[PDB]
RNA sequence: AUAUAUACAAAAUCGAGAGGA
């Protein structure tokens, strides 16, 4: 899911950025450093939205620096178990269909699609389909799924699948 | 184990190894195909780059199980003169398409007659059936097929349903079927008319206008009457979109009638500039999709994947042609009212279906084009390399070096059966150059080796081959490529074959083997495909299909292996050369690996042919796949003819005047024309049964030569080769006028720099300004480097002009 | 831990405020308009691609004013900013689905009532 | 138509005594 929440920085601000114009460096640091990480407290950082506060910049004894406490807003995408989003599928293996809640990437291991489907790499494209072919999933298909387990793996998230329950699958 | 029966069942190994098993043909299913063989696979394409032969070559292929190789040596007159051996792999390639396509269009079929079956149970399906899933030519028209149907059907299955996207079953809760069906002009319909090009279904009228129909419709999820109007159009709009004859009609004006424009994305116009590969392109419009050359769309679509570059692909109108039809004339006012709906139904259907879904299928279909270029070259340098023959076995010397800069030379000596011999390293200066020639001229006239290849890393292969020179003359010396030499030393093999040596021995020993027979080393070297995609086939190489482009390249393998042939007994004697086995078609690598296994557990060699099956088990479909293909030095074992023939040249060789007969006939040909072709075909109408005549043909050849190598006899390389190897860059990227960081060296009357390519640069004395005059220093000081601007080549010199002037630098 | 079938979050997700696929779309292509021009700035990250990119392709109100009265009409009634999120993120068409995919509105409201809730929210979903 | 090098800190503890300011 996505979210817009308030977190907590401290930045070092080294002296040649003492003068004018230093908050918009306080900022364009909190910028060049908050975003584009995933965390896993929080999931996906996807960008800074508002700061609210900058606080007052104390100078480190010795050694220069000012370190400013800072407050701001972001938005976040965290996934959290047992929750259905739609999921588009980049590739098909045999093991199962690995798909992308947005910057997240989800698997859906062969046992959690469904026992109808097969798996069919002979296809023209590969593809998991029942034999009729009523339903067919493949690449670039939109899918709903159930978020069964997350993990974090350098400070990356994964999820797991699940096309278990009803009104799943290939949308 | 999957191997235990490959290696044990009687088809040739790598018709198993293929997704689609080959099942027989019953020769209507196979006259179809053949039919939509030659259509697809000989139609022309989209950027610019017999049936019955077509028809006879599956039916090979896929009843007798003859692989590609033995149809194109051993049934020349059946597909020859129209098929060629790269046509026949095509065929089979495109036989597993078809093969696809059958089975998709099985699928398709029972899911509609389940389909009709539930609908008799409870608009239907009459023809569609018929008409739709039975003319399904290609895969496209089929998921039109399977989509149109899924978009009416594909609400019933008998877990739940996965509510769908598009909104158009909202639609059709709500009735919105009655306002579409209200429409005029039923989507089949339009279809037609577009197919046409002219109003061939006239529309409906009605006695009212819009608005009042969608008051009969406006409920709940459309309240607003004007509300269900859009629900109606954009019914009317997927009904439109979906509609398989819309498509057609459709798809192919995108493919006649299709522009391409592109324009650089942010990050595009700062670093796309007059060496990125994209800079002929950076800005186009209206490029008609016609005329995207070989490999271009690739680079195209590789620069949008790197997101430097934006691109779309569209007609421009077609729109207004196309809205003449769903049309009406009078001015009633209640009907321009319905003729305004439906035009603009249209534009949805074009704006945010068809347009968006042929553009991608277009692009697909173009960058796959220039994929296939690309596998086509690679594929192409290959068969370069492979078709070239060995050097007049013969003990090669093989001298191999580095950038030398205190680091030495080995050169090797390498038999004639291409096991190494022996080999030296060969390490103010002038004297030790002295001592160094010295000794190989000791070496040399010790052991005399008929060539000696020097290898090319750079302008020092020059001085080396000419001190080779200088020295034999007092028995050749060629030039030779290094470039899988380098793969042979970093690879794990050559480290396995010599622990001790030096992995400069390592590529002197290669190159060595590679003048001795190239083949047979780049068999040796390109054992997996990690290995052999290290070498540099084509530029984008990389991005193309690892599966097709390793296609394309064993296949090459393929065909030399077998016109050269594998004598079995030296890929024993020799271990070096079983790698050739693989390819030697009826043979695998497990099949392969087999038959070296029986042979060498009876430590036996094959005295013969027959003795194949007969000291071995294989089975009489791979024999006759392979058997043709084995040299063995029951004489005509050693001759490419098959021995099913053997009755028939035996013949041929009585006829000539049968031990006397034949050993004569090989030790001359009495009469080559003793034989009178129609003659010997004749009788094959009631003694072999068929238009043999170009198997006798071929029988004769042989008798002349007991495999003859057909092979290109080697050439020293062109001195743009030379060029070329030793500088290691193309003609293409001499782009002359092209900007280059050069080192000065030294007024030698000019101003001598040194390419990082090896490559000498001579600023001209225009430029310079002083011939007589003071030296050009106030200009720029000696030392440094610059870069400038090409003008000339001196390709047989490895000379460059170059510019100082920034006018040339703009 | 934390289970959204069972309407369990850690606690910073608390005050957190949820967003529908389509405010994150906008806002998105917010900051897209905020990169392509002033000059001189970073390129967004591969991962404010695959976001922007997947939001877009389901950001099922493509106006500004539709998504905020889908909002509004969400707030209105007793529900969890979750299950606010989650039904019009997922647009489920029938109380049944939305049961199926959004389990932590069991036994709250009425089916019914509901339903006209699933198509009020279908009703302003914009063409696009 | 030429031109040779590159490794890293070695040396302890306890006790006594004698001195220095």
């Amino acid at each position: 899911m996505f979210y817009h929440i308030s977190l907590e920085h401290e930045i070092l601000l080294h002296p040649r950025y003492f003068g004018p114009n230093l908050l918009n460096t306080v900022k364009q640091k909190l910028f060049t450093e908050v975003e584009g990480t995933c965390t896993g407290k929080y999931g996906f950082v996807i960008a800074v939205t508002t700061i609210d506060n900058i606080g007052a910049g104390v100078i480190q004894p010795g050694r220069g620096f000012v370190l400013y406490p800072v407050k701001y807003k972001a938005i976040v995408f965290r996934p959290f178990k047992g929750e259905v989003v739609d999921a588009v599928v980049t590739q098909v293996n045999k093991v199962g269909l690995f798909t992308e809640i947005g910057p997240m990437s989800c698997f859906i291991s062969r046992h959690s699609i469904p026992s109808e489907m097969e798996f069919d790499p002979n296809s023209n494209p590969p593809c998991y389909k029942t034999m009729d072919e009523d339903i067919v999933i493949q690449q670039d298909d939109e899918i709903r799924l159930k978020i069964v387990g997350t993990r974090v793996d350098k400070n990356d998230i994964f999820a797991i699948g699940s096309l278990m329950d009803d009104y799943l699958g290939l949308v | 184990d999957q191997d235990n029966e490959i290696r044990a069942t009687d088809l040739p190994e790598r018709f198993q190894l293929r997704s689609i098993p080959v099942k027989g043909a019953e020769d209507d299913e196979l006259e179809e195909e053949a039919d939509w063989i030659y259509r697809n696979a000989f139609a022309t394409p989209t950027i610019s780059l017999t049936i019955q032969k077509i028809k006879e070559a599956l039916g090979f292929m896929r009843n007798q199980h003859f692989e590609v190789p033995f149809i194109a040596f051993y049934r020349k007159e059946y597909v020859e003169p129209e098929l060629h051996i790269n046509d026949l792999w095509r065929v089979w390639q495109w036989d597993e398409k078809w093969t696809q396509l059958r089975i998709r269009k099985e699928n398709l079929t029972r899911l509609f007659e389940k389909m009709q079956a539930y609908q008799y149970e409870q608009r239907a399906l009459d023809t569609t059936d018929m008409e739709r899933l039975k003319d399904v030519q290609s895969m496209d028209e089929l998921k039109d097929v399977y989509n149109h149907f899924l978009l009416y059907y594909g609400r019933d299955i008998p877990l739940k349903q996965a509510s769908r996207r598009d909104m158009y079953t909202i639609c059709q809760s709500a009735g919105l079927d009655g306002l579409a069906k209200k429409f005029g002009l039923t989507p089949e319909q339009f279809g037609e008319n577009l197919r046409d090009s002219y109003q061939r279904h006239e529309t409906e009228q009605f006695p009212a206008e819009p608005l009042e129909l969608a008051k009969d419709y406006v409920c709940s999820q459309f309240p607003t009457p004007e509300a269900v109007l859009e629900g109606a159009r954009y019914m009317v709009a997927l009904q439109i979109a979906r509609e398989p004859l819309v498509r057609q009609v459709l798809r192919q004006t995108f493919q006649e009638r299709a522009k391409l424009n592109i324009t650089p994305t942010k990050k595009g116009r700062k670093d796309v500039d007059e060496a990125h590969y994209a800079y002929s392109f950076k800005y186009l419009k209206n490029k008609p999709v016609k005329e995207l050359r070989d490999d271009q769309f690739l680079k195209i679509c590789l620069a949008e994947d790197e997101g430097l570059l934006t691109t779309d692909i569209s007609i421009d109108t077609y729109f207004e042609e196309i809205k003449q039809f769903y049309y009406r004339d009078e001015f009633s006012h209640q009907v321009q009212e319905w003729n305004r709906q439906r035009t603009m139904a249209i534009e949805r259907a074009l704006q945010q279906f068809l347009y968006v879904q042929m553009a991608k299928e277009l692009k697909n279909k173009l960058l796959a084009e220039a994929k296939e270029y690309v596998i086509k070259a690679c594929s192409r340098k290959l068969y370069n390399w492979l078709r070239v023959a060995p050097y007049r076995g013969i003990r090669v010397l093989g001298i191999a070096f580095s950038s030398a800069r205190d680091h030495p030379v080995f050169c090797a000596l390498v038999n004639g059966e291409g096991e190494v011999t022996d080999f030296l390293r060969l390490p103010e200066e002038r004297e030790k150059k002295a001592q160094d020639i010295e000794t190989l001229k000791k070496f040399l006239l010790n052991k005399k080796p008929h060539v000696v290849t020097v290898a090319g890393e750079n302008r020092d292969a020059q001085m080396l081959i000419e001190d080779v020179k200088r020295i034999v003359h007092e028995i050749g010396v060629e030039l030779v490529d290094n470039e899988l030499a380098i793969l042979y030393m970093n690879s794990k093999k050559s480290e396995a074959e010599f622990r001790d040596y030096p992995p400069v021995l390592r590529q002197a020993v290669s190159l060595a083997r590679r003048i001795q027979d190239p083949l047979i080393e780049f068999a040796q070297v390109c054992s997996s495909d990690e290995d052999i995609l290290c070498l540099k086939f084509h530029p984008l190489q990389e991005h193309v299909v690892k599966e097709e482009l390793l296609n394309a390249l064993y296949c090459e393998f393929i065909n030399r292996v077998n016109e050269v042939g594998v004598d079995v007994n030296r890929a024993i004697a020799h271990p070096y050369s079983q790698a050739l086995i693989q390819y030697v078609c009826g043979l695998g690598p497990r099949k392969g690996t087999h038959l070296l296994k029986i042979l060498k557990q009876n430590n036996t060699r094959l005295e013969s042919r027959t003795q194949l099956v007969t000291m071995c088990h294989m089975g009489p479909k791979v024999f006759m796949n392979c058997a043709g293909f084995l040299k063995i030095d029951e004489v005509l074992d050693g001759s490419r003819v098959h021995p099913e023939t053997y009755e028939w040249a035996r013949k041929m060789a009585v006829d000539a005047l049968p031990a006397g007969a034949l050993e004569e006939i090989l030790e001359n040909p009495e009469r080559l024309k003793d034989l009178d072709l129609d003659a010997f075909a004749e009788e094959l109408e009631r003694q072999g049964y068929g238009d043999k005549h170009i198997t006798l043909y071929d029988i004769r050849a042989e008798l002349s030569c007991r495999y003859k190598d057909l092979r290109t006899a080697y050439r020293s390389p062109n001195t743009e080769e030379i060029f070329n190897m030793l500088t290691k860059e193309t003609p293409e990227t001499f782009y002359i006028g092209k900007l280059i960081i050069c080192n000065v060296t030294g007024i030698a009357i000019g101003v001598k720099t040194r390419l990082d390519n090896g490559v000498t640069g001579f600023i001209p004395t225009k430029f310079l300004s002083d011939k007589v005059v003071k030296r050009p220093e106030e200009r720029v000081k000696v030392g440094m480097t610059v870069h400038c601007r090409i003008m000339k080549i001196d390709i047989e010199k490895f000379s460059a002009d170059l510019t100082c002037r920034t006018s040339d630098l703009m | 831990e934390e289970d959204a079938s069972q309407l369990i979050f850690p606690k910073e997700f608390e005050t957190a405020e949820t967003l529908l696929n389509s405010e994150v779309h906008m806002l998105l292509e917010h900051r897209k308009q905020q990169n392509e021009s002033a000059e001189d700035e970073q390129e967004l990250s591969e991962v404010f691609m695959k976001t922007l990119n997947y939001t877009a392709r389901f950001s099922r109100f493509k106006n500004r004013e539709t998504i905020a009265s889908v909002r509004s009409l969400l707030l209105q009634k007793k529900l969890h900013k979750f299950e606010l999120a989650c039904l019009a993120n997922l647009c489920p068409e029938t109380a049944e689905e939305s049961k199926a995919l959004i389990p932590s509105l069991e036994g709250r409201f009425e089916d019914e009532e509901l339903q006209q809730i699933l198509d009020d929210i279908q009703t302003k979903r914009s063409f696009q």
